[PDB]
């Protein structure tokens, strides 16, 4: 019974553009898209949380609250699975999917509630590692690259 | 051009792959880079080494050789679905329906004596699964047998089981012709795939820029004959790990021995021509009458039959470009002595044919009593064995200050 | 070690204290002397019981041959006039019903003096006999020795640093 | 649900029309539920514990081998009997015995610094001699015929081979609390929990 | 096979003397006994005691007219334990030896073995041997560890 | 009955060997295995030499089969060394070396026997029955 509502909800998601210029998902060709990019990221220094969280809080505006997480000194490799990477008009973009969303049923999911969810679930570190991995990938692949 | 990279260890092949990627960059950034592996740990180690060398390792696809070959079948030749109609479970469920219909034949009286004694549909599914696994092995390895069984003619010189295997396969090919399933499978497609690449003038679209074959030491001749036609158009880099630097395979004919003697490798960095055999004038005396080379090292002759067949299958390719990057190991330790004896293709085992070689014992290699490279341990139980192993690994970690448990 | 677990092994000195003890088979399960097939007689016929007891005695003789031929240097046997019958003094003993007494008394029923004369008849340089003496003087001597000093090695540093290939979920 | 629907989809892909019993689907689900393997932590950084997997040779500094006795390794998989590939072998044919021998060769070559080999030689039940595999026997034969100790420089060929094979063979004790392991010398145990048990200096 | 390579020729002659008293000693017509021959390399094997050279087979005849089962087992177990402690007490002083030609070996506790048929008489031998401060192992013990 | 020589035994038809207690039965099995591998005996020999996967040895105890396999492997290695050296220290091995005329082909056959020792057909009774039931399952009717 959920299927005829599910297909119209999927088409309503696909018709909604997600860009600062208004680019929808239907304008992306097969060569432009890449789904589930798996990356390995090396690190040779002991990852100190105190030297990293201050560097994040120096530039990221969402780190006003969010008291810092505690983790051990991690030296080695880091795995990651990016949901979607796509290019458009000579510009690369990243796309991830979050779909739990249990506590909202009304139209209260504004930018403030989404920013509070990003600060609560701590997806800022994941997005920053995704930007670092995408920057290293576009630096290794494309010659004469600017961020 | 098909490039073949012979090396003793895998780090030289990883450095050569790094030099290939840094030398020639991809024109399409979102194009995945095909690196053919066999297991997940091999792909994981390749991802970790490419991330260590480049700073990143992403958009690198590691498919199976059969999956990559079927993907190239889909991309080159049209009207082919993404999945094969002839799979193991599909042929098992087809043969479970086809075998009761074929019990009335005279050729299937053995299966009738095996099946009609007692059947709660248990022996039928086991026979269908085993015959489907054998048919999958025939689709991978023996396409000529299935091509002759599709017409209905027998092959001279096979076993008795062909007497029930030739009408069982052909009635399978009719059955997928009877249903809405497609006709095409792996056996009948490889010859058309080889011919349509040799007969074409322009390259077909959709093909990748460069394909890597790393960590793979066993392939059928059908897959290599397809990859030769694939490498005639698109540059494919084959990184093959061989323990010996000389030719240590078999031979086919004396007219093929001269063709192998005319082929010479060249170094990747030194760019100098190096021969295959240690002696070119005495190369004919090494091979036997049937075509097997008398390998001097007994361990390589006794353990490396799969690599001995694989280097013979690689040397049989016409348009193959062979490159050798062998880093020599200085024989100081016992393990380095064994690796140097395998790589240099020499026999250090003293048989003692004469009494002068049997009396003296200083003609062998000296082994230091502190050399703990190769040790053999006798234990009494599986608990005590790993209990000894834990203490020995602790001693090895204490002996070397720079030693990672990841490297163990 | 039992006789079945000593087949194919090797022992320097072998002591056989209960080689004269025998057990009578009661069930009637024998083999025919012509067809060589297993015949099970459910009725208590005396011929089937005797034909099963003959195979039981042959099995006891084979056990005796297995147990005797495992010694290398010296073997010792325990012989006694054992009577399986409930009568104490009946004038005859049941050693002829065993495996050792069938070779000692040549398959003939005799007495304890007859068993002693049959033992003393086959006396050579390799085969001798003595009486069983009940007596103990001292158990043993320990003769212990001291133990040398021994220690265990200790690892100086940590075995490994915190090296692990994780994801975003491992850091959260 | 995924395995059940996959089994029914693979059955209906061939359009099976006849009846199918319950025990066949039960045995098929029991076989498919145990088919899965895990290899996620193969090279995470801790020391790797895995079986010998063919066509996977990675260079390591220390390579240890366990269970190299006879019968256990090489893993023998008997042919079906009615297979025609076993009757007339070709070049590209693959067998599990040759794959295990090539795996042992790749384990010998892939070892960089240290090679450890341990096999069960004595039985824990009846103290019976358990012979090692043919590959390890050929390896120790080539070691004894290719190398010699500096103590006996020129004694014999077979005697020096047996002396090398006895010097390499470390016959460990049956029990961990034996004082032979804690004797100072070449090999010494790192188990400090059995050290007062081996010292025999405890109250009864 | 004519030649026997395991035992001393005294034990071989004792076996060929005991089993060739009558014809068809194994009581079946199709099972014949033949006198085996000892080895040439093992013809100097001698189990020597403190007194003199001990013979091969020593049939310890328990004296008496008629005896029971448990009393005979107890007396022969005590005689066997006395012989074991006499072989071990004189063996640790260099008196009882195993001599191959001129080579000699002292008799340890692993050389003497008691051959029984049942578990009850094995426990009887072990109880009669542990009373004289002699430890003994049972190789044929097939009891489960979960029943202790 | 007659005496048994391991180098003069006719390997035709059915033969009954009665190995007494303490005799070298395990040595005689290895001697007959080397005789069947190299094809020795002359007129009383096998009509053709056989490989390792064609010699069937049946022993009940599994540990006895493992011990016999190890002893046959050691005998194969010792006879290969004695054939490469054309000399030995054992009299039965001396007569075995005296029975063959060629040395290189026998040494190559012993090397191939040493390499094929893992695929030796030395099984138990129930193991041989299970292998024959799983191998030729059609005529037998086994799952």
């Amino acid at each position: 019974q959920w299927e005829p509502v599910l297909t119209e909800w999927i088409t309503a998601v696909l018709q909604a553009p997600l860009n600062e210029t208004g680019v929808s998902l239907s304008q992306l060709s097969a060569r432009n898209k890449q789904v589930e990019m798996e990356f390995y990221l090396p690190i040779s220094e002991p990852l100190i949380a105190s030297q990293l969280d201050t560097l994040i809080r120096q530039f990221d505006p969402l780190s006003a609250g969010c008291p810092p997480l505690e983790f051990m000194q991690v030296r080695g490799m880091l795995k990651g699975f990016i949901d979607l990477v796509f290019r458009h008009e000579g510009r690369y973009y990243l796309l991830a999917y979050k779909s739990n969303w249990l506590g909202e049923d009304s139209s209260a999911y504004t930018q403030q509630a989404m920013a509070a969810a990003m600060q609560a679930h701590r997806y800022d570190l994941q997005y920053q590692l995704y930007t670092l991995a995408l920057h290293r990938y576009l630096r290794h692949r494309i010659a004469d690259y600017d961020y | 051009m098909l490039r073949v990279y012979h090396s003793n260890r895998l780090d030289v092949l990883e450095a050569l792959m790094e030099f290939i990627v840094e030398r020639e960059r991809l024109d399409d950034p979102f194009e995945p880079e095909m690196i053919l592996v066999q297991s997940t740990g091999m792909a994981q180690w390749l991802q970790m080494t490419l991330s260590q060398k480049f700073g990143i390792a992403a958009n690198i696809d590691f498919p199976l050789p059969a999956s990559f070959i079927w993907d190239m079948f889909v991309r080159v030749l049209p009207e082919i679905p993404k999945e094969s109609a002839f799979n193991k479970q599909s042929m098992s469920w087809k043969l479970m329906t086809l075998l009761p219909q074929l019990l009335e034949r005279e050729d299937f009286t053995l299966l009738r004596h095996y099946l009609t004694d007692d059947s709660d549909k248990r022996k039928l599914f086991q026979l269908s699964s085993k015959a489907a696994d054998l048919f999958d092995q025939y689709l991978v390895y023996r396409p000529d047998w299935l091509a002759q069984w599709e017409t209905g003619h027998l092959v001279e010189g096979l076993g008795e089981a062909q007497a029930w295997q030739a009408p069982l396969w052909k009635a399978l090919v009719e059955y997928t012709h009877q249903l809405g399933q497609p006709r095409w499978h792996r056996a009948n497609l490889y010859q058309r795939f080889i011919e349509t690449l040799e007969s074409a003038t322009t390259c077909p679209p959709g093909l990748p820029s460069r394909v890597f074959i790393c960590g793979i030491s066993a392939l059928p001749p059908v897959y290599l004959q397809a990859l030769q036609a694939l490498g005639k158009h698109i540059e494919i880099h084959l990184l093959f790990t061989n323990p010996c630097r000389y030719y240590w395979g078999d031979i086919k004919d004396p007219a093929y021995l001269a063709k192998l003697l005319t082929r010479q490798r060249r170094h990747s960095f030194e760019d100098r021509e190096l021969p295959l055999f240690r002696d070119s004038e005495n190369a004919g005396q090494l091979f036997n009458s049937d075509g097997e080379q008398d390998v001097g090292n007994p361990l390589l002759a006794s353990w490396g039959k799969l690599g001995r067949d694989y280097i013979y299958l690689l040397s049989d390719l016409e348009s193959s470009q062979e490159l050798d990057a062998f880093v020599d190991v200085t024989p100081d330790n016992l393990l380095h002595n064994i690796q140097s004896d395998i790589l240099e293709l020499e026999n250090r085992a003293v048989a003692g044919v004469n009494i002068e070689e049997f009396s003296r014992s200083d003609n062998k290699r000296p082994l230091d009593p502190l050399d703990s490279s190769i040790t053999f341990h006798v234990c009494h139980s599986p608990q005590r064995e790993v209990e000894v192993l834990h203490d020995r690994l602790l001693a090895m970690l204490e002996e070397d200050p720079t030693l990672t448990p990841r490297d163990i | 070690v039992t006789i079945h677990k000593s087949k194919g092994l090797e022992y320097p000195l072998v002591w056989l204290p209960f080689i004269t003890n025998f057990r009578v088979q009661e069930q009637a399960f024998y083999h025919d002397r012509h067809s060589f097939e297993a015949v099970l007689d459910l009725n208590a016929a005396p011929e089937s019981v005797d034909l099963a007891e003959a195979e039981r005695l042959a099995e006891d003789l084979r056990l005796l041959y297995v147990a005797l031929t495992r010694s290398v240097w010296h073997c010792s046997l325990g012989v006694a006039p054992l009577v399986r019958r409930r009568g104490d003094k009946k004038g005859d003993t049941d050693v002829h019903q065993s495996a050792l007494g069938r070779l000692l008394q040549k398959g003939e029923p005799q007495d304890a003096a007859g068993l002693r004369t049959c033992i003393e008849a086959l006396c050579d340089d390799d085969i001798a006999w003595q009486t069983a003496q009940t007596g103990d003087n001292q158990p043993w001597q320990v003769n212990d020795v001291s133990t040398a000093e021994l220690n265990a090695k200790t690892l100086q540093r940590l075995p490994g640093d915190n090296w692990r290939v994780t994801s975003y979920s491992g850091l959260q | 649900e995924q395995q059940w629907q996959a089994i029914i989809a693979e059955g209906l892909g061939a359009q099976y029309g006849d009846a199918v019993p319950l025990s066949l689907l039960r045995d098929e689900l029991a076989q498919r539920l145990d088919q899965e393997r895990i290899s996620q932590r193969f090279l995470a950084g801790p020391v790797n514990i895995c079986t010998l997997m063919p066509m996977r040779s990675i260079p390591f500094k220390v390579v240890c081998l366990l269970g190299m006795n006879d019968g256990v390794y090489p893993r023998q998989l008997a042919p079906l009997g009615f297979d025609l590939m076993s009757q007339k072998p070709k070049r590209g044919d693959r067998s599990r015995r040759d794959d295990d021998r090539y795996l042992f060769l790749e384990a010998l070559i892939s070892a960089q610094q240290k090679l450890y080999i341990s096999y069960i030689g004595r039985s824990i039940q009846d103290n019976s001699e358990r012979f090692p595999s043919v590959l390890v026997q050929e390896l120790i034969d080539y070691i004894g015929q290719s190398h010699y100790l500096p103590g006996d420089e020129a004694l014999n060929c077979d005697e020096s081979e047996a002396r090398v094979k006895a010097h390499l063979t470390c016959l460990h004790t049956r029990m961990p609390f034996d004082p032979q392991n804690y004797q100072p010398g070449e090999r010494q145990s790192y188990a400090r929990e059995w050290l007062p048990a081996a010292s025999q200096a405890g109250k009864a | 096979l004519d030649t026997n390579w395991r035992s001393a020729p005294g034990m071989v002659n004792s076996v060929n003397k005991l089993f060739s008293q009558t014809d068809d000693a194994f009581m079946f017509r199709e099972i014949p006994f033949i006198p085996v021959k000892s080895a040439g390399k093992n013809q100097a094997l001698r189990f020597v005691f403190k007194g003199e050279t001990q013979p091969a087979m020593k049939m310890w005849l328990m004296e008496g007219e008629s005896c029971g089962v448990g009393d005979y087992q107890s007396t022969m177990a005590q005689v066997c334990a006395a012989q074991i402690r006499d072989w071990l007490q004189a063996g640790q002083r260099g008196e009882a030896l195993l001599m191959n030609g001129d080579d000699a070996r002292p008799v340890r506790a692993s050389d003497i073995s008691v051959l029984v048929r049942s578990r009850q008489e094995a426990a009887q031998v072990r109880d009669a041997l542990t009373l004289l401060e002699i430890p003994s192992v049972y190789l044929s013990n097939r009891d489960s560890v979960f029943e202790t | 009955a007659e005496t048994l020589d391991p180098l003069r035994l006719p390997l035709q038809g059915e033969r009954l060997i009665e190995a007494s207690a303490g005799t070298g039965k395990t040595f005689t099995i290895a001697a007959l295995y080397l005789r069947l591998l190299l094809g020795l005996g002359g007129s009383a020999a096998f009509p053709r030499p056989l490989t390792v996967e064609e010699l069937l040895v049946v022993t009940f105890t599994e540990a006895a089969t493992a011990e016999l396999r190890g002893r046959i492997r050691s005998n194969i290695h010792e006879l290969r060394i004695a054939c490469l050296r054309e000399t030995t220290d054992n009299p039965l091995y001396e007569r075995l070396l005296e029975e063959i005329d060629d040395k290189a082909q026998a040494a190559q056959w012993l090397l191939l026997a040493e390499r094929q020792m893992d695929e030796a057909a030395v099984f138990t009774i129930h193991g041989f029955c299970q292998r024959m039931l799983n191998l030729n399952a059609f005529e037998s009717g086994m799952l």
